């Protein structure tokens, strides 16, 4: 993480309403996670105690406070995509990748994720990487998927 | 020199099945043929079985192939698809195709028409026309035409959004808020990021509407994390909006003013419940607020605020542009206007049908959705979402109505459908909606909190076939303690998925029948 940037990025929003998710926001779409070293300077730039603004970090499940790997796949585990098999799929990402739900592949190429819902109901079962989606993922559709993201 | 107008949905769930692929492959074939195509990324129709849905404009009107595939492109030339020529994958003209032509596309009416981004579409096709009649109206009267036009909140809980208006027009106070709920938390539904997607002029428009009719001059779109392609649309939509006049401080030469911006969710579906979400906006954790202040009069930042969904705020230009009366006719009782229904799951044809409410869910399912995708038959459909209550078959033929599906344990929530088919175990749906509580809680409550989780496990008991008859009755006391003792509808909506599975298919959890 580069710890410059994130002050400029903390300092350019520093007097917007609600300043603090957009904050952490920028923090996680520039550096991958919010470092804990960026706390104090959250904390210092909006008048707020560092113990809230980890609060705000842990509450929400969107934030990582470590870097994950170079491509995080998030599954859809939510009710559409169960009723055209999203809990095969989930069991079927785990043993083709080697870990678990919010886990990251021995090579460091892969975070698997639950999302609950990515508003593709109908094409399901659903999966995001980055923000590309895939619909109607079998586990051939999802090897083949994992397959592009290596190479 | 002959230029052919095609269309290629840009919408993420067109997307998702490789419409930006067959776009450039439409390119690379039309170069390749030394042909002239101009290629619009339209919004989608709604009709994800057929996604990506390519149309040509032609002398017929436009005519549609789908689902298509990147593969199939050089073919589609070969049979003469810059003329409409007919082919494997034809439809013949979009606006025949009964799942389409067969609704009332009020709110969606541009739906798959238009570039979502195209001003020059979006006010071809009646954009801005409700604004510019409010406009010419007082504040007052706004409010008075969204009261007259019967408009429900379109969020599930229906509450009559014209008194909400009022309520905050009503309030004394030099900053007032427009807040547009775009957290869609729930599973089955994809109306909110249609519109945000395919259309955003209209929400842009519907909150600028909210804003003259109350005096606001900010407003906020609050859009989940796990919609990305709704944030990125939105921002473009607000920047082309803006400079052209249509937002900022003199909204075409009107003395006006109103701005907007969006904000990012961060995984918390309890940021969907309203003060929930006005404590996120805030910079704060999603914990739902007590209720001795509406948020109407001291909601964001303390300021009288209007907190409505997507396709309620989506809803106010056709309600301004073609009048209350027109909108009230459509539906039934105290449910008055349409509803963008979602058809969603184990469905062969899913996808959006707005239509006035009094349809039945049989006739959606049938009519519209086609069946099951599997092929089997439909075992229970999970209506409004993961609050709602399964339906079994026998409750098929009750009418989509606010009042008629609440009578019978129903929830009509946003319209999302989750179709099941006969494979379905209604034991493990149930330890999932008790899951899912545990995993969404806000917190504050106990039963949500920690409940949910006890839920679980017992639950798991169940599915492992031990002891079934204790079991369920532990499971019934915690749904009833959470009925009792949540400060929201996450708590308190918790056993709707559990209480209807139990009641309506025992023998998944090991008892008679
Ligand atoms: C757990 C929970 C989640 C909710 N999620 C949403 C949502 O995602 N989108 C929405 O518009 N309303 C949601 N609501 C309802 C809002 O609290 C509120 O009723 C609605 O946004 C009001 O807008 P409307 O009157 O136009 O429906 C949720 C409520 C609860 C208790
Ligand atoms: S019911 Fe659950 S989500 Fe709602 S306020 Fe209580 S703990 Fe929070
Ligand atoms: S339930 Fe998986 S995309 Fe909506
Ligand atoms: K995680």
């Amino acid at each position: 993480a580069d710890a410059t940037r994130i002050a400029a990025i903390v300092a350019a929003r520093q007097d917007i309403p609600g300043a603090l998710l957009p904050i952490l926001h920028e923090i996680q779409d520039t550096q991958g996670y919010i470092p804990d070293a960026a706390v104090p300077v959250i904390a210092r730039a909006l008048n707020l105690s560092r113990a809230e603004v980890h609060g705000v970090i842990t509450f929400y499940h969107h934030f990582r406070q470590q870097p994950a790997g170079r491509h995080v796949v998030q599954v859809c585990r939510a009710e559409a995509c169960q009723s055209v098999g999203a809990e095969a799929l989930a069991e079927h990402a785990q043993r083709a990748l080697g870990c678990g739900f919010h886990e990251t592949t021995a090579d460091g190429q892969v975070t698997l994720e639950p999302v609950y819902c990515l508003g593709q109901c109908a094409c399901g079962p659903a999966v995001m990487v980055g923000e590309q989606l895939h619909g109607y993922v079998d586990a051939r559709r999802f090897d083949a998927l994992v397959r592009s993201l290596r190479e | 020199i002959t230029i052919t107008t095609i269309f290629v949905p840009r919408d993420s769930t067109a997307l998702a099945l490789g419409a930006d692929d067959v776009a450039r492959a439409i390119a690379r074939e039309a170069a390749a043929r030394n042909e002239h195509v101009r290629i619009v990324r339209n919004g989608s129709r709604g009709m994800f079985w057929l996604e990506p849905l390519v149309e040509v404009q032609t002398g017929a009107g436009r005519v549609a192939y789908g689902p298509v595939s990147a593969a199939d492109v050089p073919g589609l030339f070969d049979a003469g698809l810059l003329q409409g020529g007919e082919h494997a994958l034809s439809q013949g003209v979009t606006e025949e195709i009964p799942f389409l032509k067969q609704q009332e596309r009020l709110t969606f009416a541009r739906v798959g028409i238009t570039d979502p981004l195209s001003l020059d579409d979006y006010r071809a096709h009646e954009g801005f026309a409700g604004l510019e009649r409010a406009l010419a109206m007082q504040p007052a009267e706004i409010v008075q035409e969204v009261t007259d036009s019967g408009l429900r909140g379109r969020g599930g809980a229906a509450f009559p959004t014209g008194i909400k208006w009022k309520t905050v027009l009503g309030a004394q106070s030099a900053v007032k808020y427009i807040v547009c709920n775009a957290d869609e938390g729930d599973s089955g539904t994809f109306s909110d990021r249609m519109v945000m997607e395919d259309d955003p002029f209209m929400l842009i428009e519907g909150m600028t509407i909210a804003a003259l009719a109350v005096g606001a001059e900010q407003g906020y779109i609050y859009c989940r994390s796990e919609y990305p392609h709704a944030i990125a649309v939105l921002e473009s939509a607000i920047g082309i909006a803006n400079a052209a006049g249509w937002l900022g401080d003199d909204i075409r030469g009107s003395g006006k003013r109103f701005h907007l911006e969006v904000r990012k969710g961060a995984g918390a579906y309890v940021c969907g419940e309203e003060t929930a979400l006005l404590e996120s906006l805030e910079g704060r954790r999603g914990v739902v607020r007590a209720k001795p202040p509406l948020p109407a009069l001291q909601g964001l930042f303390g300021k009288p605020t209007v907190i409505n969904n997507v396709i309620s705020l989506a809803t106010v230009p056709v309600i301004l542009a073609r009048g209350a009366q027109y909108y009230r006719d459509y539906g039934m009782g105290r449910s008055r206007g349409t509803l963008p229904f979602q058809l969603a799951g184990n469905i062969k044809q899913g996808g959006l049908v707005e239509k006035a409410f009094g349809v039945t869910l049989r006739e959606l399912l049938v009519d519209y959705g086609g069946g099951t995708r599997s092929g089997r038959a439909i075992r229970a459909v999970q209506v409004g979402g993961p609050l709602g209550a399964y339906l079994p078959e026998s409750r098929f033929d009750v009418p989509l109505d606010y009042e008629a599906y609440a009578a019978f344990g129903g929830v009509v929530g946003h319209g999302g459908i989750v179709v099941f088919d006969e494979t379905v175990d209604m034991a493990k749906q149930a330890r999932y909606a008790m899951e899912f509580c545990a995993i969404e809680s806000c917190g504050k409550c106990t039963p949500c909190r920690i409940g949910s989780t006890r839920g679980v496990e017992v639950m798991d008991r169940i599915i492992a076939g031990e002891q079934p008859v204790k079991h369920v009755a532990l499971v019934r006391d915690l749904c009833d303690t959470m009925l009792n003792g949540s400060l929201c509808a996450m708590g308190g909506m918790t056993p709707y998925p559990v209480l209807s599975a139990l009641n309506e298919f025992p023998e998944d959890f090991g008892l008679a029948s």
